């Protein structure tokens, strides 16, 4: 797609894990705004950050993010394996539709 | 806000299909509908953001006059927690556009992240076969 990532990203559990997200001056950071979100296979998204690090509602401060001129970061401390599923990243302005990127997958290393 | 999607649908190809979804416990007409599909062979497509409250839409240029999008009148079920439903007509289907599709309520009234995708519904499957 015009949105990507790096498709997959790995750590251990009880660290912290980095995924970004890059594209083209079409979906340039410097301009629009970068959502994450939570899709699991086969059931619905969970929305994690709206706006580069502003954090939804009822998830746990262990979630947050920052945002570069040509990249959007999400970081994920202290992973659990719950955190397994695929994380998506979706570009936007107050009036424009969010562009969806491709998935990266988490690997929770260390499990029984 | 409890938003459930009708069921799915098994259409052939060029057949015309509505898919809806009705909420309960929330505003209808303060938030909006927002319809995406998740493709097999893509992964989330996106597919447009429809206000409830007026006419505005804004719907992907990958797929404008394809689809009609519409809402229906708010039902005043109590104050602050009505009822009501949504729903889009896709026409022409392609073997492509299969896959599960969703319907999500809208985060924010106001702010830069309005009309983004907040609660999504359990979906739907469609087949196209
Ligand atoms: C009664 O309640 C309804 C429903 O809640 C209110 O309608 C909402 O009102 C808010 C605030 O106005 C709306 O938010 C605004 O959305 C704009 C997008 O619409 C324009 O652009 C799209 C293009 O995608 C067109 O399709 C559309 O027709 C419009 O032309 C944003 O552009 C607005 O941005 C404002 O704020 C940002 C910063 O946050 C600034 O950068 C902008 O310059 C601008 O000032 C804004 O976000 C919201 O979309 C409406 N929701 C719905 C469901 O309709 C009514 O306003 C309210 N009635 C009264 C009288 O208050
Ligand atoms: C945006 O508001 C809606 C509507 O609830 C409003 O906020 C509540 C805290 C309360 O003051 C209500 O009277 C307001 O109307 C939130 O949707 C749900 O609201 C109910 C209210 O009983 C609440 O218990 C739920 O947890 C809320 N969340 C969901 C997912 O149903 C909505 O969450 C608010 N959005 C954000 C981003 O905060």
């Amino acid at each position: 797609s015009v949105l990507t990532q790096s498709a997959s990203v790995s750590g251990s559990l009880g660290q912290s894990v980095t995924i970004s997200c890059t594209g083209p001056n079409s979906v340039c950071c410097s301009h629009k705004s970068i959502s994450w979100y939570q899709w699991p296979p086969g059931r619905a998204p969970t929305l994690i950050i709206y706006e580069d690090n502003e954090r939804a509602p009822g998830i746990s401060p262990r979630f947050s993010g920052y945002k570069s001129y040509w990249s959007a970061y999400l970081t994920i401390s202290d992973l659990r394996p719950e955190d397994e599923t695929t994380y998506y990243c979706c570009s936007y302005t107050h009036n424009s539709g969010c562009v969806f990127g491709t998935g990266t997958k988490v690997s929770v290393l260390g499990q029984s | 806000g409890q938003l459930v999607q009708s069921g799915a649908e098994l259409k052939k190809p060029g057949a015309s299909v509505k898919i809806s979804c009705k909420t309960s416990g929330y505003r209808f007409n303060f938030y909006h509908i927002n319809w995406i599909r998740q493709t097999a062979g893509r992964g989330p497509e996106w597919m447009g953001w429809i206000s409830p409250y007026s006419g505005d839409k804004n719907l992907a240029p990958a797929f404008q006059d394809r689809v009609i999008m519409t809402t229906d009148t708010e039902v005043p079920v109590t104050s602050f927690t009505s009822t009501g439903a949504a729903y889009m007509e896709i026409r022409n289907l392609k073997f492509d556009d299969t896959g599960t599709y969703f319907c999500a309520k809208g985060l924010l009234r106001d702010g830069s992240s309005t009309w983004l995708p907040y609660l999504w519904g359990q979906g739907t499957l469609l087949t196209v076969s």
